[PDB]
């Protein structure tokens, strides 16, 4: 084929390799801050639930 | 065929034949005899395949590339850009040293022509290879099997640099 066909077949690999490499830096910075951190719906260890709390009035009235 | 200017060829200055001796030169007669068996053959068959390729004339083109900026203009990480830039520094880099190849081939040709006056005459010849031999050095040397148009970047830089400290200096 003609010499354009692999120039722009290149052009479009290399735009995909790049924002593959981009994508994974930025993966790992995320994953890197959010175990840091805690704040993201990441590494979300589980706490116990708030609902297993009984309201009800107890036996002694200090609670 | 190919444009003189690029390949300059002295004007040929052939002495007249002077014969002082009446004996047959035995020269002449084998060039003779050479151009009524050989020359005339072969100009015979040059004409017949000549007019058949010009029965059937078609043409070729030279493919002509647009400048593409350069890697100065060119993001850190625009890999559109640097590759664009890569490939014109790469077709320029062929193109320097075919440059190169045709200064040679003037050298060379100076120095066969000119017989044992070669070192006189090929002085300008010389200086012509000496230039070229400079610059494509000064550009397109010491880069390394893996070069780049960012290495030929980062010896310009750094040449500039040298520059400007001689000159402060």
């Amino acid at each position: 084929d003609g010499p354009e066909k692999n120039y722009e077949k290149t052009m479009a690999i290399l735009q995909i390799e790049a924002e593959k490499a981009e994508l994974r830096l930025k993966e790992l910075e995320v994953r890197r801050l959010m175990r840091a951190r805690g704040d993201g719906p990441w590494y979300q260890y589980p706490t116990i639930d708030k609902a297993l709390i009984d309201h009800s009035p107890k036996t002694t009235p200090d609670n | 065929s190919w444009d003189k200017d690029v390949y300059p060829e002295p004007p040929r200055r052939t002495p007249a034949p002077a014969p002082q001796t009446s004996l047959p030169n035995p020269v002449t007669y084998l060039t003779k005899i050479f151009d009524l068996l050989v020359d005339r053959p072969v100009t015979l068959a040059r004409e017949f395949i000549e007019q058949q390729h010009a029965k059937n004339r078609y043409y070729y083109y030279h493919r002509e590339f647009r400048r593409v900026p350069d890697i100065t203009e060119c993001e850190e990480k625009d890999i559109l850009c640097m590759f664009e830039a890569e490939m014109q520094w790469r077709r320029d880099y062929k193109v320097d040293q075919e440059i190169v190849n045709i200064i040679q081939e003037r050298l060379k040709a100076c120095q066969q022509r000119e017989g044992e006056s070669y070192r006189q005459n090929c002085a300008k010849e010389l200086e012509q290879f000496t230039q070229v031999s400079k610059a494509f050095q000064d550009r397109y040397s010491d880069l390394g099997a893996h070069y780049s148009a960012r290495k030929c970047l980062a010896k310009q830089k750094q040449r500039m640099l040298a520059e400007r400290k001689a000159a402060k200096e």
